[PDB]
DNA sequence: ATCATTTCCATTCGAAGATTCCATTCGAATCCATTCGAAAATGATTACATTCGAATCCATTCGAAGATTCCATTTGAGCCTGTTCGAAAATTCCATTTGAGTCCAACCAATGATTCCTCTCATTTCCATTCAATGATTCCATGAT
DNA sequence: ATCATGGAATCATTGAATGGAAATGAATGGAATCATTGGTTGGACTCAAATGGAATTTTCGAACAGGCTCAAATGGAATCTTCGAATGGATTCGAATGTAATCATTTTCGAATGGATTCGAATGGAATCTTCGAATGGAAATGAT
């Protein structure tokens, strides 16, 4: 039998997406929770598919850029491991919170 | 005789369209005629930038064609376009591959 | 009608570590995916007020790409290729 | 009825500086979203310094200052330097 | 020449009426009202524009509230924004 | 009559008028506008001095000095996010001390 | 060497007046280099409003609109 | 002979700071710092008293904040000392780098 | 928890000065009336979003082995902080100089408005060529031995 | 160190999709002519910003002592990665619905404008008062037993 040790499929999945741009949630999941969201908001709305994909656009876009800033933060803290901690840390000083 | 202002100022973009956005947009009751200028001067400049360094990356990736990969690499390379778009997202740009030193095996 | 109710639990934790490699990250504690979840529900809370509060103001009920681009310009997340 | 883009001069400028590359829809998308974000904010920065100095009129002076304020460094240089001289070309 | 000095004045003895301002904090009493002033008024340009409408009316002041202001403060705003429209029509 | 008092308003609701019209943000302007906008001024000028005054006074004092808006404005949570990117001049900060340096 | 009279107890103090409580050796020339850059980038754009007003006074007003450009809106200084 | 313990009056300059106002760099300094930045950018220049106000509110404000974000990131590296990486850190997620 | 020098905090007084209450004035908002357009409206007409089930593809997740990262702990250095103490330099004061910035007034120069029209640029179908989807392919970095 | 595994990067292959072209439509920018005034220029003037030099109040500092944090190294607990694959979920596609958006020509209102006046808000200059700065002990930590 195979089997990679921990941490080397992560490696080549880092690679692997840092060189796609490909929209890495699938697609009908993100939508039925812009509806879901917008539907909280208002009542009786439609979408142009565009608009969809304009928001998954900039969530996927906001997340990674968050993504980094937490891994900066575990790395700050001599962890390999990103932990709620470390997003909070990202999320209060980026000043979108607290 | 009938010669277009981008003609009068050498460029490749269009003034006289400049213009009537400048007069038709609020920012002032009145347009200098130097105005549109200069600043389809400035744009027409930047454009040539970016597509430059756009072009650069899209014959390393062996492809004819400028694709939003290639403007997101072009942008985020270079220093002063990426502080330019500091807080700008490029559809389908991607990420810079890097991959933290402290992360890669020993 | 059908009633939409916890949706956020459609995007599934292989996609927030997909999302999570992209941005260099080689190990996910596992309260990461509950909290990607939340931050997720409030990002989009706040894009997509704004962007229906554009399209309220158009008396339009159909969201366009461009209420979704305005709201993004206001929230300080700019976005080409809608524009 | 009928809309405006920038693909025209985007694809002339494309061909002055890379004669035989193409450009694609979306990235063309994302070169019309580019030059009119840069438009209004030098626009903005520009109609802003009127306002500042009691002034009605934006003249090439404005969007000089504004593209002083709004680019960083070498691209400021450059920027002035390349309107400067289509508007002595314009005027002259 | 111009100042909201003599307005943030009046409404501050309506609601405390036994304290005073010192001039800084009165000077930080003008700079918000300038500050919240252009953010409102610009935004509601935007909006005209988005819309190809080329007058502000109160309807672009209200979404723009909106917009701008969050929550609760949003909500008493645009309460008493259309009061003191109501009553200025019939009044 | 001003405009002023058919809404009931202590901010100037010509003068709003008048800075609308000037400030190129449209070629024209409804007079509903200037009253809405006045409307709003005004309240937001009067939240901000109430909860400033009951700082100038819990602190024991007579007249509003900017450490009291900055205590307003920072201890209430929507004024707080309103002007989150915002400095008042001379307002120090809130007291705050992480637990974690606090002694024993 | 302007910049050294920003001394190592003011430093200390706006440390302590954010929270502060132990200030290792190196911070106070990384601050030193820090506020030099804030004022580098705020001063240049005051300047650029003075230089198109046609001024050789560097005013409140160009001070403030620097700030409002660079995202440190300043109340308390005319606007 | 009396000594109070490290850290006391550390904190207790945190109470006494975070409970006042005053602008805490001595103002001749910043005053001689600020113009001769301005001279490298134009020459040669004067100042109303009160942009140089302006500045050094600016200045001390913007430093504080940092500060705090600073001292944030100390903890969270399980340490009470405020270091370079730790400033470094708080400027790079604000974007400032 | 024990008593003991620090220091914080409160207190109570006196003037230093900052608010504000008020006299004056001139500039801004009102009024009032009118031209003319922007906004509102309805109605016929797309069209593209929503929905459908069926087929097909792709991704998910459940549950377990064991790899390895996180953390708790000790422990020893090195580097902080706190006590003066001398001491420079920031401050305060005041008084001078005078250059810049302002303010009208007469004046020049350049921007609007507009009508006709021609030249450009938008859009469309048409078609050529790049991109891609897949398949086997050798290459190669990793993991077992 | 050697070699097997499996994923990846590379070979054109065979065609779907996407561009860059070509043909013309309709609309917009250019052209050419102006009241029209904002910009400019200038001559006179006031306000504020050094400057300066002296007292003065005050910070700053170099330098040591020893506390205590920080870092390195250590052991095992626990948590997270990898693995296979049935199947749930998505993606695809073809289509029918119907509903909202958009183009169109009808005027309902509303906001521009501008002249002439009251009234209001700016400013300055005088008092009323709050705030600040003392000196002076009491609660209160905070360090040593």
């Amino acid at each position: 039998p195979h089997r990679y040790r921990p941490g080397t499929v992560a490696l080549r999945e880092i690679r692997r997406y840092q060189k796609s741009t490909e929209l890495l949630i699938r697609k009908l999941p993100f939508q039925r929770l812009v509806r879901e969201i917008a539907q909280d908001f208002k009542t009786d709305l439609r979408f142009q598919s565009s608009a969809v994909m304009a928001l998954q656009e900039a969530c996927e876009a906001y997340l990674v850029g968050l993504f980094e800033d937490t891994n900066l933060c575990a790395i700050h803290a001599k962890r390999v491991t990103i932990m709620p901690k470390d997003i909070q840390l990202a999320r209060r000083i980026r000043g979108e919170r607290a | 005789k009938a010669k277009t202002r981008s003609s009068r100022a050498g460029l490749q973009f269009p003034v006289g369209r400049v213009h009537r956005l400048l007069r038709k947009g609020n920012y002032s009751e009145r347009v200098g005629a130097g105005a549109p200028v200069y600043l389809a001067a400035v744009l027409e400049y930047l454009t040539a930038e970016i597509l430059e360094l756009a072009g650069n990356a899209a014959r390393d990736n062996k492809k004819t064609r400028i694709i939003p990969r290639h403007l997101q690499l072009a942008i985020r390379n270079d220093e002063e376009l990426n502080k330019l778009l500091g807080r700008v997202t490029i559809a389908q740009g991607g990420v810079l591959p890097n991959i933290q030193a402290v992360l890669l095996p020993k | 009608r059908k009633v939409l109710r916890d949706n956020i639990q459609g995007i599934t934790k292989p996609a927030i570590r997909r999302l999570a490699r992209r941005g260099g990250v080689k190990r996910i504690s596992g309260l990461i995916y509950e909290e990607t979840r939340g931050v997720l529900k409030v990002f989009l809370e706040n894009v997509i007020r704004d962007a229906v509060t554009y399209t309220e103001h158009a008396k339009r009920k159909t969201v366009t790409a461009m209420d979704v681009v305005y709201a993004l310009k206001r929230q300080g997340r700019t976005l080409y290729g809608f524009g | 009825s009928r809309k405006e883009s920038y693909s025209i001069y985007v694809y002339k400028v494309l061909k002055q500086v890379h004669p035989d590359t193409g450009i694609s829809s979306k990235a063309m998308g994302i070169m019309n979203s580019f030059v009119n974000d840069i438009f209004e904010r030098i626009a903005g920065e520009a109609s802003r310094l009127a306002h500042y100095n009691k002034r009605s009129t934006i003249t090439s002076r404005e969007i000089q200052t504004a593209v002083r304020l709004l680019l960083p460094g070498e691209l400021a240089k450059h920027a002035v330097s390349e309107g400067t001289k289509a508007v002595t070309k314009y005027t002259s």
